């Protein structure tokens, strides 16, 4: 099943799925959290 | 019967039907010989069970 939206799993055979940081959102699926871009902001811990 | 599998969790999420999280690995009472547990993996029921 793919990571959804607040988390990431940069690895091959993990059962888990990290969250992301703060200031950072990712989406469905995603190798890796998304550097939020400028003018936008990040609040909490794993944000959509 | 609960899990932990990553951490942080705010509660300890249940084993879904058909798996099992037994107290220790002395007191499993049906278990493989190399499993062992640690509160983070649910195990599958036996066959016949």
């Amino acid at each position: 099943k793919p990571c959804q939206p607040g988390r990431y799993q940069n690895s091959i055979g993990q059962r888990v799925c990290k969250p992301c940081d703060m200031g950072t959102y990712s989406r469905y699926g995603g190798e890796l959290c998304t550097k939020c871009p400028a003018g936008t902001v990040a609040s909490k811990t794993g944000s959509s | 019967g609960y899990y932990t599998d990553v951490d942080g969790l705010p509660i300890q999420l249940p084993c879904k039907p058909g798996t099992f999280m037994p107290f220790d690995t002395a007191t499993a009472n049906l278990l493989d010989t190399g499993l062992t547990v640690d509160g983070t993996q649910c195990y599958t029921c036996q066959t016949g069970t």
